[PDB]
């Protein structure tokens, strides 16, 4: 119990339990608490990037809904593990909605408000092939008194349009260092962290639109100063180390060789500097930040910069070879 | 426990009669006056996602047999096997045979028919017509490419058009008599605006708007409530933004658009749609502005629709935007 | 409670001098149910002609009073594996039957298109051989799909499209044996909105008949949504874009249609393009491919589509 | 609450082989007056109607009349992990839940406690059977069951003709015909054999093979089938068990000409 | 030898020290390790690291292997067979090795391995996690990756996922996020080359001076596996003596590219391109994967020096874009020739 949730990364350690500590996306979880008084809770659908709380929302309403002990009888779970066919789709999904809701035990009914009807949570919907969802709607419609479906997905256009309008959508908003600062000084304050005065807030730009990457950052980060025992703070070049950022001043430096060189230099500089272990991804997003907030430069050099850097990162985003996109980038960049 | 106000306001408020489907009024009425005289040709219906066809289908199915609806009439939606070894054994069985609880002709509504293979329909094909004078079929599909033609012809084409305003206006102000409710004009033109034609978008952001409240009886729903709830961005700020991007400079553009999508968590996709929009009135004095406008925009957004980054394609709209506006100087 | 038959089947042809399509085909199956002396035929054409109610009343001309036990039918519906093709089609080619001299026994294969290639392979031998006393009868849609030397065997008979001269005189007499009012202008739009499709003009006419009593243009394009391909082919000839998008807008967009069927469609006609030269015609049907699969990825809203179009202006221009 | 403690226990599982593999999804409602069910076929042609009073419960206890919608499927896996000497025991709560099927064996102490989940099936309770037929027959079990699958290697359809004092089955296919015609006649050593007929019209009427197939698997029940017939109007199947009866209640196939 | 001389724990690894002491840090406290996810270039030097670093949590034990066979079956009657490197502490899987059947084996395996737990005796079942190692992962399939994802928060007090790839933009965003991401930089050539001479103090080779070291390191581009292999094969040709002259051994696939760009840069017509298109084939056929081969031919490519600015830059344009097309593609060789007619056209 407590001694299995200390022995877990910091991301299970702290995930939120009821729908108070979810402290997000405070347009989703009034609805959600408002459902609780009330019976009439639509089929959702919950959409946004990477590492916002849907599935960690979803499993909390259904905390507070039945209670630990219907919560194993009373919803069915499929997210990526289970075989998610128009087959399955079609016998088992179906025979779990079309079916009576069991009896609620008069402490969980004393206790928690228990509705008349269970949960079918579908995660991560955007895996399924059109048949599956195609057949889900008559499914999810009929059967809307003792079934409420909830998806969650990271893109709203992978989702077939019908199942787009039966379900109630829910955008949740990404996480920056204005409204997700608090969790993390929270668990910060809970662990014991020495941490410096606006390191979290680097931490969490850092991770652009999440925040679990942050909180295994900080970590991490957490990790590394223990083992030193030394007790000092952290710094910011300290989480930036070994957060994948690039420091600075090679950064400087490729600029300085965009600025003025040949193909060969550019070439030979690329080769060295992928010799080392860079994420492609992190260095564009480096680039265009440094080339956007400057403002040494003409217009006509920002239009083309801007969709320079978006072609590259689409082309980086297919899974392509870094070492070719990060040459050619650099190449357009200076030819310019 | 179980009781009619538990259900959600996409299916509480359903259609029992057609008497209750507003918009499609020169579909209705024809379908009134098939059953009135006596005769319903085969139909098939056909329009976009939340319009009220299989409304409409389970009224008339009501209003023809009785209020036992799912007693005499067989459906076949996409949560049934329809292979050409159900078309041949049980549909041929059902439209083969007499009723067995009165004395009339059959129905079969074949829901969502877009989702057979085409072997199915070409088994139908002929079926659909070898028995026409004991049984009816109804087609309800919203891609109409993937029937195929024999079929598609054998049928009487029925469109459902998308729901004008006075329809969705209607449909909010029975909903708003029987839920103690008050909602702006400007909230219900912003709804409107926000429905794209879908019914049931409408009773979501309604429902959302409502239990967004604190209490459902006494405040009414503004458009700000509206806008928070499906966290749509205003046209306020949209426009601002818009502005910003054709007139000021690179780097106050640039943080004006991360002020406005921070203010509210707003997202990308919402924006270029809001932009799209709002710009697609201005008076372009040229024609290859207007292409690249597209262009760009429309690759913008095929790439969000992957999720690669979130500032590398805002700056990458302002590019595209301030590009676009410059073959008209 | 008796549900009146629809126009189209009340008023299904029962006899071959009523049928309205081409005349020369017409006329020599005529001579043939004449004569008697019937060959294995083929007959393919469009959907909704009359090949089926043609075959038909052939057969029932012939046949007479022995169409209970002379024809055997085998639709889609019915199963024509090669299991049936062998032992049911070979067993009612020897039923010894007593028909008059110039008759024979016939097989109605409807949708021969969808039989299997080995179907139609063991189907040869099973027709040559017993041409004394079974006369085979095929009615497709894509005489393509068949197999070469069972088309070969059979005399073929191709099936063109009804000229609206035809399609006007059955609505004419439809209107003569109904006894509605109609006027000139009513009849003209349902002819082009029908585009060549007898059962489509027949039940439009039967929808605007008892939603309105009069066929006027007012009602058949108020409740017949005259034909899609035609607004698309309007629409991807503009002059300027602005043309073209307000086109897409107003027509097939506010109107409720589906991205993807805007997309098909306007395919399908750019396929059939003959106005414009061979190169323009393949470049513009590569971007509309490549709306295609961005379609069909999920993202499907209004402004995919107005780029496809800035794309085809952008080409087409220069 | 809801006890019916059966006698035996194959008793059970017969009945529910009669339409193990014709129906899908039934609804048994228990009353004071006995257990009663009816279910429709998938394509809705046929329906399913037992009747099951208290006399063949050795104990049965059922305050307010409960609802119990279940698959047949799940039904018979259930049925069939049951050794066939036990004592069956359906129970039910105060509210309608997962039904408790439960086998003690007479000897030894053996508890098999199987729990079965509801089905929401819509309650649309019908009411047939209250129809006065043109033609009523009763025949033995067997000959019924020979003529059906005799003539159903011949065609598809099977046309029932009662005329005077005379009941034809006919089967006409492809292949070739065949006529079974019977005459009512009671013997007095076998009480058993006879047939009988009492007609008020002549019927012809046609059903299909594959039903009457599935249809006839309930004779391993009873050995006299009653037949009722009538123009517009659904023919019954009867089957007479010892405590009440199973009737299947057939859709006749129109005819064209 | 390459297998011969391999450190097997943290105290053994002899270059980037910043890494070993990450490594150090990460191996203090093993009941709070989180997923990893090593990237960085390839022959880095990953796997030795993974297996020392699960060497410095666990006992020393876990570094006798066993390979056992799996059999699984997908939806048809296609049986599928697979090999797991398993040791009494964790297992090692190369999911990549089934062609589009890869979201039936993690979802199977990683659930088997996850439910269950590991009872051995070397006090009778109470044990710590099961480590899993999966080998490049960037060749994962999507739908494998959303359920290998998926699999990782569910069941996490028994299984830990460390992944080793290079190259890590083909993985998805969630996987990248619900990780931890610990780069392997390449040693510099003040390493290497100590590394090369402990190779040959320990082996016996008879070498001039220390230049020979410093010209396999240049020639590896930093590859140290390459370096110490090459080194090998120049000892086993040289005859137990290496000297100050001596031909530096290019693999054979990298002859064949260099004489593919040599006949590309000469003769530009179809002509040439069908012997390209044959030469492609006869690489292709020797399994031997595209991208490399896209790779090293457009490097070799920039490296001709009688080109100007404007083909180099068309050429890494062109390179790049059909690189792209590589990844979203099966026929590689339908992407190689219309590279190689491309480059025909933009030098002439
Ligand atoms: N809104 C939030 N409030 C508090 N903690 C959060 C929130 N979102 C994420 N976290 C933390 O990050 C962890 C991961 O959150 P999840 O909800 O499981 O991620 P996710 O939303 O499922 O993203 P996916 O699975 O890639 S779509 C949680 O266990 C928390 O520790
Ligand atoms: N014309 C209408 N008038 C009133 N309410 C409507 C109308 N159309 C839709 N609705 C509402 O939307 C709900 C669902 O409508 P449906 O007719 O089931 O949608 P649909 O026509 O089946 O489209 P699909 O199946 O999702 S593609 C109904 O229960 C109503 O609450
Ligand atoms: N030439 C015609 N004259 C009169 N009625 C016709 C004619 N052609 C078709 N019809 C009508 O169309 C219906 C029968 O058409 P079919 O024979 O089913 O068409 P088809 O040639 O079989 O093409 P398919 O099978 O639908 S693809 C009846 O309602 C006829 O009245
Ligand atoms: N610290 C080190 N000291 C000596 N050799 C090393 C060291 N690190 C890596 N190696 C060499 O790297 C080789 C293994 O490379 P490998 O880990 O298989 O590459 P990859 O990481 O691409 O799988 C071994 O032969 C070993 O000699
Ligand atoms: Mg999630
Ligand atoms: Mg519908
Ligand atoms: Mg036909």
């Amino acid at each position: 119990a407590e001694q299995s949730l200390a022995q877990q990364p910091w991301v299970e350690k702290y995930r939120p339990k009821n729908l108070d500590e979810v402290t997000a996306q405070d347009h989703a979880v009034t609805v959600l608490k408002k459902t609780l008084k009330s019976a009439n809770l639509p089929h959702m659908l919950f959409y946004g990037p990477p590492g916002t709380g849907k599935t960690s929302t979803i499993l909390a309403l259904t905390k507070e809904l039945y209670g630990p002990d219907l919560m194993k009888s009373r919803i069915l779970e499929l997210n990526a593990s289970d075989e998610r066919g128009i087959s399955i789709v079609r016998e088992k999904v179906k025979n779990f909605a079309r079916l009576t809701v069991s009896k609620p035990s008069k402490h969980d009914l004393e206790n928690y408000p228990c509705p008349p009807y269970k949960i079918i949570i579908l995660d991560e919907a955007d895996s399924m092939t059109a048949d599956a969802q195609s057949a889900l709607r008559r499914t999810m419609e009929t059967y809307s008194g003792v079934t409420r479906f909830c998806l969650i997905c990271n893109y709203v256009t992978r989702i077939i349009d019908p199942l787009a309008s039966r379900c109630s959508k829910f955008r949740f908003k990404a996480l920056d260092a204005s409204n997700a600062i608090d969790r993390l000084r929270f668990i910060s304050e809970q662990e014991n962290v020495k941490c410096d005065d606006g390191v979290l807030e680097r931490i969490l730009d850092i991770s652009a639109g999440d925040l679990r990457r942050g909180i295994t950052l900080l970590q991490s980060a957490s990790k590394g100063a223990q083992y030193l025992g030394d007790g000092k703070n952290i710094t910011s070049t300290q989480v930036e180390e070994l957060a994948g950022v690039v420091p600075h001043d090679i950064l400087i430096e490729i600029v300085e060789k965009v600025k003025s060189g040949d193909f060969d230099e550019i070439k030979k500089y690329v080769n060295t500097f992928m010799k080392s272990g860079w994420s492609a991804a992190s260095v564009v997003n480096q680039l265009h930040e440094y080339y956007i907030t400057n403002d040494n430069f003409d217009t006509n050099f920002k239009n083309q910069i801007s969709w320079l850097l978006f072609t590259t990162d689409s082309r980086l985003n297919n899974g392509t070879n870094e070492h070719i996109q990060l040459l050619n980038l650099l190449v357009k960049i200076s030819q310019l | 426990k179980r009781s009619k106000e538990n259900l959600p306001w996409v299916e509480k408020y359903r259609p029992e009669t057609l008497d209750e489907v507003y918009g499609q009024n020169e579909v209705i009425t024809t379908v009134r006056k098939f059953v009135d005289e006596g005769k319903l040709p085969h139909l098939l219906f056909y329009g976009p996602p939340g319009t009220g066809k299989t409304s409409t289908i389970v009224a008339l199915a009501r209003e023809i047999y009785g209020k036992n609806y799912s007693n005499m009439v067989l459906e076949l939606n996409a949560s049934d096997d329809r292979g050409i070894d159900v078309v041949r054994n049980q549909i041929k069985d059902f439209a083969s045979t007499r009723q067995i609880f009165s004395k009339g002709f059959k129905l079969i509504i074949l829901d969502e028919a877009d989702a057979m293979t085409n072997a199915a329909q070409n088994a139908l094909r002929r079926v659909i017509e070898r028995y026409t004078k004991n049984t009816r079929f109804c087609v309800l599909a919203n891609y109409a490419h993937k029937l195929t033609p024999a079929l598609l012809s054998r049928c009487t084409r029925f469109r459902f058009q998308p729901l004008p305003q006075e329809a969705i206006e209607r449909r909010i102000a029975n909903v708003l008599v029987h839920e103690k409710l008050k909602l702006s004009p400007n909230a219900e033109k912003a709804l409107i605006e926000l429905s794209n034609g879908d019914m049931r978008r409408v009773l979501n952001v309604l429902q959302s708007c409502k239990a967004t409240l604190d209490n459902p009886d006494e405040d009414e729903i503004s458009d700000d409530v509206i806008y928070e709830c499906c966290g749509a961005p205003r046209p306020s700020d949209l426009k601002a933004v818009l502005k910003s991007i054709l007139e000021d400079d690179w780097g106050t553009a640039h943080y004006t658009l991360n002020k406005v999508r921070s203010a509210k968590g707003l997202a990308l996709i919402d924006l270029i749609e809001g932009i799209v929009k709002i710009l697609e009135d201005y008076e372009l004095q040229n024609e290859e502005t207007r292409v690249h406008l597209l262009t760009k925009l429309a690759d913008i957004e095929y790439s969000i629709s992957k999720g690669g980054n979130d500032q590398i394609q805002g700056s990458a709209v302002i590019g595209a935007i301030k590009a676009s506006f410059e073959n008209e100087t | 409670l008796s549900l009146q038959l629809p126009w189209v089947e009340k008023y299904r042809p029962q006899v071959l001098s009523d049928i309205v399509g081409n005349k020369e085909t017409i006329d020599r199956l005529q001579q043939i149910a004449k004569d008697g002396n019937m060959p294995h035929m083929i007959i393919s054409g469009m959907p909704g002609i009359g090949k089926t109610t043609s075959v038909h009343c052939l057969a029932h001309e012939l046949l007479g009073r022995s169409y209970a036990d002379g024809v055997l039918e085998l639709n889609a519906s019915d199963d024509r594996g090669i299991d049936v093709v062998r032992n049911q089609i070979k067993h009612f080619a020897q039923k010894k039957l007593h028909l008059p001299p110039g008759k024979h026994k016939i097989v109605i294969l409807d949708e021969a298109d969808s039989m299997t290639a080995g179907a139609q392979q063991a189907l040869r031998r099973t027709m040559e051989l017993y041409s004394n006393s079974t006369r085979f009868a095929f009615a497709c849609n894509q005489s393509n799909k068949i197999i070469e030397p069972l088309q070969s065997r059979c005399a073929i008979l191709r099936y063109s499209k009804l000229s609206d001269e035809d399609v006007l005189k059955r609505l004419l007499q439809i209107i003569k044996l109904e006894d509605v009012k109609y006027t000139n202008d009513g009849l003209e739009a349902i002819i082009f909105t029908a585009e060549g499709d007898m059962r489509q003009a027949i039940n439009n006419l039967q929808s605007t008949v008892a939603g309105h009593g009069l066929v006027n243009a007012d009602n058949v394009f108020k409740i017949v949504d005259s034909p899609h391909p035609l607004i698309v082919k309007k629409m991807l000839l503009a002059s300027n874009l602005e043309d073209s998008i307000q086109i897409l807008r107003t027509d097939l967009w506010k109107k409720g249609y589906s991205s993807i069927d805007i997309v098909t469609t306007s395919f399908r006609v750019t396929k059939n393009l003959a106005q414009v030269k061979e190169s323009v015609r393949l470049e513009m049907i590569k971007e509309i491919g490549l709306t295609h699969m961005r379609i069909l990825e999920g993202v499907g809203t209004y402004l995919q589509l107005a780029s496809m179009l800035a794309k085809i202006h952008k080409l087409n221009n220069k | 609450m809801l006890e019916a403690k059966f006698e035996e226990a194959s008793l059970f599982k017969r009945i529910i082989d009669g339409f193990k593999d014709c129906v899908q999804l039934v609804n048994f409602q228990c009353k004071e007056d006995g257990i009663i069910a009816q279910a429709v076929d998938d394509s809705r042609v046929l329906l399913v109607s037992l009747e099951i009073g208290v006399e063949a419960f050795q104990e049965y206890r059922c305050d307010h009349p409960v609802t119990l919608g279940m698959d047949l499927t799940s039904l018979s896996k259930i049925l069939r992990c049951g050794n066939n000497t036990d004592t069956l025991t359906l129970i039910a709560d105060n509210t309608p839940d997962s039904i408790i099927l439960l086998f003690e064996d007479t000897k030894k102490d053996r508890i098999a406690e199987y729990s079965l989940k509801l089905m929401d099936i819509d309650a649309d309770f019908l009411k047939i059977e209250e129809l006065q037929y043109d033609s009523t027959l009763s025949l033995p079990s067997s000959e019924f069951s020979k003529i059906v699958r005799d003539l159903s290697q011949l065609s598809d359809s099977i046309n029932i003709m009662i005329t005077k004092e005379t009941i034809k089955f006919v089967a006409d296919g492809d292949i070739g015909s065949g006529s079974v015609i019977i005459k009512p006649f009671v013997d007095m050593e076998h009480p058993e054999t006879s047939i009988k007929l009492e007609m008020d019209q002549p019927v012809d009427l046609t059903f299909g093979a594959k039903y009457l197939l599935d249809i006839i698997k309930g004779s391993s029940l009873s050995d006299r089938v009653g037949i009722r017939l009538s123009s517009e109007a659904p023919a019954l199947f009867q089957f007479d068990l010892k405590s009440g009866f199973l009737q299947f209640f057939l859709a006749p196939k129109f005819n064209d000409e | 030898w390459v297998d011969k001389y391999r450190p097997k724990s943290l105290n053994a690894l002899s270059h980037n020290e910043e890494l070993t002491n990450f490594l150090k840090s990460l191996s203090d406290q093993p009941r709070d390790l989180p997923h990893l996810l090593l990237y960085g270039p390839n022959g880095t030097g990953k796997k030795t690291r993974c297996m020392a670093l699960l060497e410095s949590i666990f006992g020393p034990g876990v570094y006798r292997l066993k390979i056992d066979v799996r059999q699984f079956v997908t939806a048809s009657n296609r049986k599928l067979e697979l090999n797991v490197v398993s040791s009494p502490y964790h297992l090692e899987i190369t999911p990549s090795d089934m062609g589009n059947n890869d979201r039936i084996v993690i979802q199977e395996l990683l659930k088997e391995v996850a439910q269950m737990e590991q009872v051995d005796f070397q006090d009778g079942l109470a044990h710590r996690y099961k480590c899993v190692i999966i080998n490049e992962a960037n060749s994962l399939t999507k739908d494998a990756q959303a359920a290998l994802r998926r699999t990782m928060e569910k069941y996490s007090k028994n299984i830990r996922l460390i992944m080793v790839c290079d190259s890590m933009s083909p993985i998805i965003a969630p996987i990248k996020s619900r990780c931890l991401l610990i780069r392997c930089p390449a040693p510099s050539d003040s390493e290497i080359s100590t590394i090369l001479s402990d190779v040959v103090t320990n082996e016996r080779i008879q070498l001039e001076t220390k230049d020979i070291l410093k010209r396999i390191a240049q020639a590896s581009n930093g590859n140290l596996r390459v370096s110490l292999l090459m080194l090998e094969s120049m000892a086993l040709n040289n005859e137990l003596a290496l000297k100050s002259s001596s031909p530096i051994i290019k693999p054979d696939w990298i002859i064949v590219i260099h004489k593919l760009t040599r006949k590309i840069v000469k003769e530009r017509s179809v002509n040439s391109l069908i012997e390209c298109r044959a030469v492609l084939y006869d690489l292709l056929a020797h399994c031997i994967p595209a991208n490399i081969i896209l790779k090293e031919l457009t490097f070799s490519l920039l490296d001709v020096e009688t080109l100007n600015t404007t083909n180099k830059s068309s050429i890494i344009e062109y390179s790049s874009v059909f690189d792209e097309r590589l990844s979203l593609g099966n026929k590689a060789i339908f992407h190689l020739e219309g590279f190689i007619a491309k480059v025909m056209c933009c030098l002439d």
